[PDB]
RNA sequence: ACGGAGCCAGCGAGUACAACCUUGGCCGAGAGGUCUGGGUAAUCUUGUGAAACUCCGUCGUGCUGGGGAUAGAGCAUUGUAAUUAUUGCUCUUCAACGAGGAAUUCCUAGUAAGCGCAAGUCAUCAGCUUGCGUUGAUUACGUCCCUGCCCUUUGUACACACC
C-alpha cells in the first residue's frame, strides 16, 4: 500500500512487503506452533529475521544456542566436510531451495514442515556407556531439551548429503524430501530411522 | 534525468553492447581468434567460439571508462585466475598478451580509446558517447 | 548550508563513509543505486535498515557511500551500518528525539549489530604449529 | 510407546564417574506433586519439561 | 538414428555416440585439445554425439590428421618435429605413433646414452629420488 | 554406462505425451524415469520452456526447478 | 570440474657502485624478448584491483570431460657449466584411487578447517618454515573411567635412589 517515490527507483514487489508484514523472502514467517512440550521456548520462531546471515554472538554463555533462529540451525549444519568448510553463501542458496520446493508441493508455510522434522528425529531415551567393571553396558539415561533439538538437525543433513553422493538428486531436492518423511511420518526417512533404532536400546536395558 | 553506465548492471551492461558490434562488424578481428588458450593456464578454448571477442572488448571499453588509464599487463593480471600445476597449490599467473593488446589497438582506430600521459589509455569524446547511448538502450531494456 | 553528518559503520577493515545531504532521496552506493550491492543474494540484507523504519525517511535524506576494505560480504556490513547511522545523525541534530528514540528501539528488536561496532578481530599466529591453537602432529615411535 | 509428561524441580549437581551426566528430580505437570529422581543426559535448566518413556522408575549415579 | 557405432578410423576404433573431441581420444595419439583443433578446421558442433555423423567429414578429418603443413595449423600443435639430418618436421596420429615411439626408442638404445641404459632396466629417467617412488616396478 | 543417453526418435514421442501435469519437473525428475541422462534432459527441457507449457520457479544452473502451469 | 561475465584484502619487501623491485609501449598462442621510465620508497612498482568466492552456460552419476603420475620431441630463461630432465612453457602419453583395517594426532570463537598472499634462504630453484588478511561451523561450558602431573597419610633391608 502507497509506494513510496524517492529518487532512487526501487520495483513495486519489494515494497508490497514492506510496512504491512515482516515477511521472510517471499512468504511469511507468521504463525508455525511447535506444540510439543520440551522443545518449546528451545525452538523459536518468535524472532522474525529475513536473511540467515547474522554476525552471531551465540556460543558464550551456554544456553545462547536456543537465541539463534531455526532456518540458522539447517545452514550451518550443511558445512561439514573440509571441501565445503566455510562458505554460507553456498549453503544459503540451497537453503532457499529447499523451501520453494516446499511451497509447491500442497501449498503450506515450509516452516511447519520444518519444525514438525525436527520433532519428529529427537530421540526420547539415549543410553551412556556407563563402566562398572569393564564391558559396555548402556544405562538407559533420558534426554531433554537441546540435545533433542541439536541431534535432529544433524541427523537431517546426514541422511541429506550422503542420498546426494554421486547424485543427480543435489541437495535441495533430498533435504526437502527428509522433512516432509518427518513431518508426515512415514517410517522411511533416516532421520527417523536413526531416531527410532535408539528408543529401544534403552528399553533393553531397564 | 541521471542517465549513466551506473544504473545499468554491468553484467547486463556487456549483453547489449556485444550485439551492437556484431550489427556493424567494424571493430576489426586479429587474427589469433579460435587458435586461441585465452591465458597462460586454461585446458578447454573459449566455449562461445564465435562472438566472443566483441564480450571482451565490451568489458575492457567500460573499465577505461570508470578509472583514468588502464595497461595491457594489468588487464592480463584482471582477466587472468587460478592453474592446476601439477600435485601442487594452485598459482596465479597473468592471462594472453596478445588477445588483450589488440583489443586496445583495434579500439583506437574505431573511436573510442585515446593515448594519454603518462602511462596508460584513456577515453576519448566520441568514446563517450557510444557508452552511454547503449547505456540508454539498456535503460529502455529495463523501464 | 545543506545539513552533512559524515556517518561512518565498521566490520572487520571494511570500512564505509555515508555522506548525508537534504534533497530528493538517493541511496547510492559506489555510483550505482541501492539495488545493485553485487553480492546479490545479500541485496535483502542491505534492505533491512530501510524496510523496518520505511522509505518515508528517506524522502529528504540523501545519502552516498564509498566502500574500501575487507572482501565482498563483510563490505555488506560496512554499508549497513553507515545507513543505520546515516539516518540517526540527521534525526539527532536537526530532528525532534522522539523519532530518533524510537529508531533506536527498533533496531534493538532486529539487532544485527547495526548501530553497535562489533567487537571480533583476528588474532596472531604463533609459533610451533598451523593457527594459534592449532600445533603441529606428534611422533614417539 | 507411552508418552508420560514431566517438569524439572531440582538440579543435584554434575554426577557420574565421567563428566557426561546430570542428575535431576522431576515432578509431572499433569497430576502434579510426584517428585522421582531421574538421570538427564544434556543440559538442564529450572522451568523446563522432560520427555520420557518410562517414568516411575528410579535412577542413581552411573559408575 | 544411431548410425553406426565403430566406425573405425585408421585400424583404431572410435566409439558411437559420446561426443566429437572425446571419442577421437580413443585413437593411440589423438587427445582432449587435438581433436577440438582438427573440428574447427572442418566446423562441426561439439554439441552432437558425433558417432552419428555425415560420411564426408571422416575423410576430410583423415586428411588433416595425416598432413600438418598442409592445413591451417600453426606448425607447433605437433607431437614430434625433427628426424635424420638437415630439414622438415612431421607427426602422426594413429597405429603409426605408438609404433614410431618404439622405432624411435631404438634410436636412443642404439646410439647407447644415459635414457637408453636406463631404458634397458625399466629405472627412473628425469632425475627422480628412486628411495620411495613406485614399489612394484617393471 | 546405465544406459538411456542415446538420442531416438521413438523416445522423442513420448516426451511430450508425459509433459504436462506434473508437481516436480527438472533434471532431478526426469533422470530417476531413466530418460535422457545428464545433460539431454536440461536440453530436453529447454524445448518445454519455450512456448509455454511449463512455466519456471528458481533460475539458476544445477538448481533449475519447474512447475505446470495453471 | 571446464567456459566466459562480475571483481574485493592485509602483513611485508625493494639498486648508485651497483645490477634490486620494475608499471606504460611494441614482439610473442606461451614462457619470455626488448625500447623507456619511476622509485633510496604512507610519493614509482602498488589500489602489490591475490585467491577461495559470486552468477549464467557446458558436463552429468561411466576410473568418466574427475585425477594427474610415468613418458618423447622441441621453443624459452639463469649461468664458466643444466647430459644424472635446474626452472617455466607447447601438443601428445593418459595410470594409481568409488571415502581408507587395527591404531592415532591436533582442537573450546574471528578460534577449527578451506583459501591464497608476502617475507626467510635466493645467480636460478616451495610440495618447507615464520608472518598476514578473506570464507567462518558443528560441540563441551563437565569429570577423574583411561594416560600422566601436585600434595597429604602410610610402609622400606633402597640413598650413583626400583633400569
Amino acid at each position: 500500500f502507497v509506494p513510496v517515490e524517492l529518487a532512487t527507483t526501487i520495483p513495486v514487489e519489494i515494497q508490497q512487503a514492506q510496512q504491512e508484514i515482516k515477511l521472510f523472502n517471499k512468504w511469511s514467517f507468521e504463525d508455525v506452533e511447535v506444540k510439543d512440550a520440551s522443545l518449546v521456548d528451545y525452538i523459536q520462531i518468535s524472532k522474525p529475521i529475513y536473511v540467515a546471515h547474522t554476525a552471531g554472538r551465540y556460543a558464550n554463555k551456554r544456553f545462547r544456542k536456543a537465541q539463534c533462529p531455526i532456518v540458522e540451525r539447517l545452514t550451518n549444519s550443511l558445512m561439514m566436510n573440509g571441501r565445503n568448510n566455510g562458505k554460507k553463501l553456498k549453503a544459503v542458496r540451497i537453503v532457499k531451495h529447499t523451501l520453494e520446493i516446499i511451497n509447491v508441493l500442497t501449498d503450506q508455510n515450509p516452516l511447519q514442515v520444518v519444525v514438525d522434522a525436527i520433532i519428529n528425529s529427537g530421540p526420547r531415551e539415549d543410553t551412556t556407556r556407563v563402566g562398572g567393571g569393564g564391558a559396555a553396558r548402556r544405562q538407559a539415561v533420558d534426554v531433554s531439551p537441546l540435545r533433542r533439538v541439536n541431534q535432529s538437525i544433524a541427523l537431517l543433513t546426514i541422511g541429506a548429503r550422503e542420498a546426494a553422493f554421486r547424485n543427480i538428486k543435489t541437495i535441495a531436492e533430498t533435504l526437502a524430501e527428509e522433512l516432509i518423511n518427518a513431518a508426515k511420518g512415514s517410517s522411511t526417512s533416516y532421520a527417523i530411522k536413526k531416531k527410532d533404532e535408539l528408543e529401544r536400546v534403552a528399553k533393553s536395558n531397564r | 534525468p541521471g542517465v549513466s553506465v551506473r544504473d545499468v548492471p554491468a553484467q547486463d551492461f556487456i549483453n547489449n553492447y556485444a550485439s551492437f558490434l556484431q550489427r556493424q562488424g567494424k571493430l576489426e578481428v586479429p587474427g589469433y581468434v579460435d587458435i586461441v588458450k585465452t591465458s597462460a593456464g586454461n585446458e578447454l578454448p573459449p566455449q562461445d567460439s564465435e562472438g566472443w571477442f566483441y564480450k571482451r572488448a565490451a568489458s575492457v571499453a567500460r573499465h577505461i571508462y570508470l578509472r583514468k588509464q588502464v595497461g595491457v599487463g594489468k588487464l592480463n593480471k584482471l582477466y587472468g585466475g587460478a592453474k592446476n600445476r601439477g600435485v601442487r597449490p594452485h598459482k596465479h599467473v597473468d592471462a594472453s598478451g596478445s588477445i588483450n593488446r589488440k583489443v586496445l589497438q583495434s579500439l583506437e582506430k574505431l573511436g573510442v580509446v585515446e593515448i594519454s600521459p603518462k602511462g596508460g589509455r584513456r577515453i576519448s569524446d566520441n568514446g563517450l558517447r557510444d557508452l552511454d547511448r547503449i547505456a540508454a538502450a539498456t535503460l529502455e531494456d529495463e523501464e | 548550508t545543506v545539513p552533512s553528518v559524515q556517518t561512518f559503520g565498521k566490520k572487520k577493515s571494511a570500512t564505509a563513509v555515508a555522506h548525508v545531504k537534504a534533497g530528493k532521496g538517493l541511496i547510492k552506493v559506489n555510483g550505482s543505486p541501492i539495488t545493485l550491492v553485487q553480492p546479490e543474494i545479500l541485496r535483502f540484507k542491505v534492505y533491512e535498515p530501510l524496510l523496518l523504519v520505511g522509505l518515508d525517511k528517506f524522502a529528504n535524506i540523501d545519502i552516498r557511500v564509498k566502500v574500501t576494505g575487507g572482501g565482498h560480504v563483510s563490505q555488506v556490513y560496512a554499508i549497513r551500518q553507515a545507513i543505520a547511522k546515516g539516518l540517526v545523525a540527521y534525526h539527532q541534530k536537526f530532528v525532534d528525539e522522539q523519532s530518533k528514540n524510537e529508531l533506536k528501539k527498533a533496531f534493538t528488536s532486529y539487532d544485527r549489530t547495526l548501530l553497535i561496532a562489533d567487537s571480533r578481530r583476528p588474532e596472531p599466529k604463533k609459533f610451533g604449529g598451523r593457527g594459534a591453537r592449532s600445533r603441529f602432529q606428534k611422533s614417539y615411535r | 510407546t507411552p508418552v508420560t509428561l514431566a517438569k524439572v524441580i531440582k538440579v543435584l549437581g554434575r554426577t557420574g564417574s565421567r563428566g557426561g551426566v546430570t542428575q535431576v528430580r522431576v515432578e509431572f505437570l499433569e497430576d502434579t506433586t510426584r517428585t522421582i529422581v531421574r538421570n538427564v543426559k544434556g543440559p538442564v535448566r529450572e522451568g523446563d519439561i522432560l520427555v520420557l518413556m518410562e517414568s516411575e522408575r528410579e535412577a542413581r549415579r552411573l559408575r | 538414428g544411431s548410425f553406426q557405432h565403430i566406425l573405425r578410423l585408421l585400424n583404431t576404433n572410435v566409439d558411437g555416440n559420446i561426443n566429437v573431441v572425446y571419442a577421437l581420444t580413443t585413437i593411440r595419439g589423438v587427445g582432449r585439445r587435438y581433436a577440438n583443433l582438427v573440428c574447427k578446421k572442418a566446423d562441426v558442433d561439439l554439441h552432437k554425439r558425433a558417432g552419428e555423423l555425415t560420411q564426408e567429414e571422416l575423410e576430410r578429418i583423415v586428411q588433416i590428421m595425416q598432413n600438418p603443413t598442409h592445413y591451417k595449423i600453426p606448425a607447433w600443435f605437433l607431437n614430434r618435429q625433427k628426424d635424420v639430418n638437415d630439414g622438415k618436421d612431421y607427426h602422426s596420429l594413429a597405429n603409426n605413433l605408438e609404433s614410431k615411439l618404439r622405432d624411435d626408442l631404438e634410436r636412443l638404445k642404439k646410439i647407447r646414452s644415459h635414457r637408453g641404459i636406463r631404458h634397458f632396466w625399466g629405472l627412473r629417467v628425469r632425475g627422480q629420488h628412486t628411495k620411495t617412488t613406485g614399489r612394484r616396478r617393471a | 554406462a546405465k544406459h538411456a543417453v542415446v538420442l531416438d526418435q521413438d523416445k522423442f514421442d513420448r516426451i511430450m505425451k508425459e509433459a504436462p501435469t506434473y508437481r516436480y519437473v527438472s533434471v532431478s525428475v526426469l533422470v530417476d524415469r531413466f530418460k535422457l541422462g545428464g545433460s539431454l534432459a536440461r536440453v530436453a527441457l529447454r524445448h518445454l520452456e519455450n512456448e509455454g507449457i511449463i512455466k519456471p520457479v528458481s533460475k539458476h544452473s544445477k538448481q533449475a526447478i519447474y512447475t505446470r502451469a495453471t
